């Protein structure tokens, strides 16, 4: 009896982790190369003195 | 991500035996139109039975 | 920086530019559609300062640029203006130049013509790309988030596209594009905003506003109380940060605005809503698709991204729909990045190779071969 | 799944075609003469997809599809959709196929023979049959019924045939062929179901419709009275759900669609009905035929599951068979599958090993061969 | 006041509504079939302003309603709305009121029963006509083309009625009512002039479209000639001027919109089109009744303006009929208005006097006698 509901419970699931692994692949394919920057202020620290510029 | 994604996974369990509760519910279904035929006919063979063996006597 | 000459892929709006290359799952970086410009006289020398600015660039300096935008409700009109943010996106951010990689592209199925037109022609003659794909929105959506079928609701800055596809095919007759979006809730909510005693008349505070929206704006399941209680207490008023260390709390309007999307009348809309459009373009599909479509309406695009508009656009499609059936609402994290990231996947795809315009077919008919080769 | 040589069994009309192996007393699965194609453009891409549909996966994938049946009336008008049905039915589904069995096929008496040839032909080039026959529908009722003598109404898709049989003989001076079948029955019920607001004009709509029939309809043995009820009552109505979870309520619709069984006007044809065709049948006969045909009025085919036909029949015959006599009627459960079925036990007897033909006489003769060595 | 009580008649359809009094030529006025309503807030007071618009008011103030049409499909679904036409139409506008005068209605023959039934009853109920009488469209559309004999084919803004009457008899089973009609062609025309760039969803834009299809369209006997020049060269382009000064250009949009009546696949629609459906309802009637309907194909209702649709609809037939055959398109100037100046000639026959059901009839009955009465 029960073939024709478990091929369709097959089916469905098969559609819908097909999508899934069409995302997911490429999703942990690249997961890393997708960082980003410090953003690091200099405080004025590093000088020693008054700067050469005209501005100070 | 990971208890989501039990959460997806027990949902998809969920919806394999929601799915499948409701595949019983449909045959039950199902299987109570064929009861009340089944017995219907039961009852309506053993009603034809007695027009019929009425008719025989 | 790549070992691979895999497409590069972006997804070109009204609102924001989001940009990487195929097989990655997120953009590189994310620019605003904008090309900014000095509204002010210069008055120092040596001060570097540009004609025009580009992306990031514009929104960085924006204090003293008016900004504009090349595309309207879906469509580049200005062709100028996207090549320079292409340019930018391509060679500064990406780091790539097109003409070793072919490029992925993207528009709604009932975009005009000239824009997967226009594409095409610039960065096959701009950029030298060897070959170009413009892709549908709603097919990328359905690839990010999970689907083959469904109802594609990107609701995005342009448009609200409202498609309905099943098995992987359109349904086109369903389609119900509606002149709904966010950058007209962007405007609403400035409008409302003045009410309380906040002048947002400039570009600045402009895109303040849209930034206001996105962070402090939801749309929740019931206007009508949401409002009793809004409109009577501070107790849901939500304070936001202007630049310059002064603040705007937002009381009802925090889904005053929000709630355009189901009453488009707000802005002057003949519309009756998103969550009815949406059960139009599955009552327009045959009853034998509908099953699928009403359990399936899926989330994309942008101000899908309100609080309680997942749960608000089942209640209300739920409402609409037929007894005994299910209604069922996707609505994924990849949520305004999924358009780009299906496009990455489009892109990916062993299955989508042969669907490429080479730099050879283009040359010998042109760019109107875009009509024949992409969709 | 099979360890010997039996024949295959196949009945083919303009609805599905029933299949299975001789020695079954039913199919072993049935294959709708269903060819699906879709009607609308893809947009997405590695969704496998067909290229054409068919039987059971054209009804399944239906939403999207349009569905062609290339049987009209009995004939095939286009055999190279019969043959991919066919390929999936014997390979795919029955696993049993005719390059291994020898192979029968039903047919009615005065179905054009040019139709026969063609099949004879696709059974032994196509699928490589080692033998053949095709058998008359009445013949293969008679002998799943348990009997040599009736009236056999094969009820068909397209067309009934009508044929009386005594001792074994044809008496084909006394068929009353009829152009009026269970296809009919659907185009009037469509038509009347469309008077109530509930129109069924493309494919999935015409599949609902006939599945509506098959569940809710019936004669009655007194059609005025079983209306003077339900044209009355909403007690006679059944509600029936349509694949949208929406309903459709049927009243006395729910007897007129068979009605045309006795009432061939309904739907434009020249006909006093089936009782008064059966009774011609009966009546054309010689007078020491008569008798036993009164005595042996055989309903097969499909339309038979129809509640009320036995009582239907047997009273109108009765009114116009001459008094004294008695009529009787035939009505076994194994309606609708005692074509096929008889199809198994002809296969299958021992009298008949000797009367298929060979690929060895087929080649000799051509497809032709059918019109000497079958009937 | 009027000189006699001769019939008042109206025929209302999905697109136009027309009246005037049986007897004359035409109807004195026409209107739209809609009911406007303001979808703005007022500000200023005493400019007067009503709650609803009817007919000609609701599209002359369009500016700020929304405008709605009670009938879809040749079916009145709005019959609130259909009573404020009906009150201005015969009323206000042919300055009588039925309650004086009897009234002549029309549905085409396979027209659900639920609207034939809710014609006779509001004129009965709410405005106390003394008889009514529901015509068939395709006997009016053979009244005022002097034929009693051929397919008459309406393809108006509802539904294409497709019916074979031969010697003022029906043949009903031939009937190929089909759900394509001028309303799509008109949405159709706003969607691919959308891909042109001149977008249109709202209800100006739609009455927009639907005046640039009513000057600029057309169908083209033959298509593929056409297009071929007319999608190569702006010398194929007609322009239209749009209130507000715009200019639109259309090329072989200009004809694909019609198109559609003979390629439904273009707004997702099943169908064979309109030439075969003329064909169908010639084939499926007796071969001494086809000979006859093949020379005389009726055009009749709207969208028969179209310059080469008569031509269209000749050509394919011929192409679909045996040869020798002569198969001929009669489409008069009586177009558009046929029904309605065939409501007038039906209304004043001596032998109509008959058919009447009067206001005595109807309150013993109810609404149901329109079936007992009229058809």
């Amino acid at each position: 009896m029960q073939a024709l509901l478990g091929a369709r419970a097959k089916e469905s699931l098969d559609l819908r982790a097909h999508l899934k692994q069409v995302k997911k692949e490429d999703t942990e394919k690249e997961n890393r190369e997708v960082g980003d920057w410090r953003k690091n202020i200099d405080a004025l620290s590093g000088m020693e003195g008054r700067k050469k510029k005209f501005e100070s | 991500e990971e208890a989501e994604k039990a959460a997806d996974e027990s949902e998809r369990g969920m919806k394999v035996i929601e799915s499948r509760a409701q595949k019983d519910e449909e045959k039950m279904e199902i299987q109570e139109i064929q009861l009340k035929e089944a017995k219907h006919i039961a009852e309506d063979a053993d009603r034809k039975y007695e027009e019929v063996a009425r008719k025989l006597v | 920086d790549e070992d691979e000459t895999t497409a590069l892929v972006c997804d070109n709006g009204s609102g924001l530019v989001k940009a990487g290359f195929a097989g990655d799952d997120a953009p590189r970086a994310v620019f605003p559609s904008i090309v900014g410009r000095p509204r002010h006289q210069g008055v120092m020398v040596g001060m570097g300062q540009k004609d025009s600015y580009v992306g990031d660039e514009a929104q960085s300096k924006r204090g003293i640029l008016t900004l504009k935008y090349p595309i309207e409700h879906g469509i580049i009109t200005n062709w100028d203006d996207m090549e320079k943010i292409w340019h930018h996106t391509f060679y500064n951010e990406l780091r790539v130049a097109p003409e070793e990689h072919p490029t992925l592209l993207t528009e709604a199925p009932l975009n005009p013509k000239a824009n997967r037109e226009k594409m095409t022609q610039i960065m096959f003659e701009t950029f030298n790309v060897p070959a170009m794909y413009v892709a549908i929105q709603a097919v990328l959506s359905l690839y990010a988030s999970g689907r083959t079928t469904g109802i594609v609701l990107d609701s995005g800055d342009g448009v609200t596209h409202n498609v309905p596809i099943y098995e992987g095919y359109a349904l086109p007759h369903a389609i119900m594009r509606l002149d709904l979006a966010g950058r007209d809730l962007t405007d609403y909510l400035m409008k409302i905003l003045t009410e309380r005693g906040y002048s947002f008349v400039t570009t600045a505070e402009r895109e303040i506003v849209r930034d206001i929206k996105e962070k402090l704006c939801y749309v929740a399941l019931d206007f009508e109380n949401e409002m009793a209680t809004a409109a009577s207490s501070s107790s849901l008023e939500k304070s936001y940060e202007l630049p310059d260390g002064q603040v705007i709390t937002i009381g009802n309007e925090r889904f005053r605005c929000p709630e355009t999307l189901f009453q488009p009348s707000f802005i002057g809309m003949e519309s009756a809503g998103i969550h009815e459009t949406t059960y139009n373009s599955i009552m327009k599909c045959d009853i034998d698709i509908r099953k699928d479509l009403y359990a399936n309406n899926v989330m994309s695009g942008g101000t899908t991204m309100y609080p309680g508009i997942a749960d608000r656009m089942q209640k209300e499609i739920t409402a609409l729909a037929p007894s005994t059936m299910k209604i069922k609402i996707i609505a994924p994290p990849e949520r305004k990045y999924s358009v780009w990231i299906g496009g990455s996947i489009l892109a990916s795809l062993s299955t989508f190779q042969q669907m490429w315009i080479t730099k050879q077919e283009y040359d010998e008919a042109g760019p109107s071969i875009v009509h024949r080769k992409c969709f």
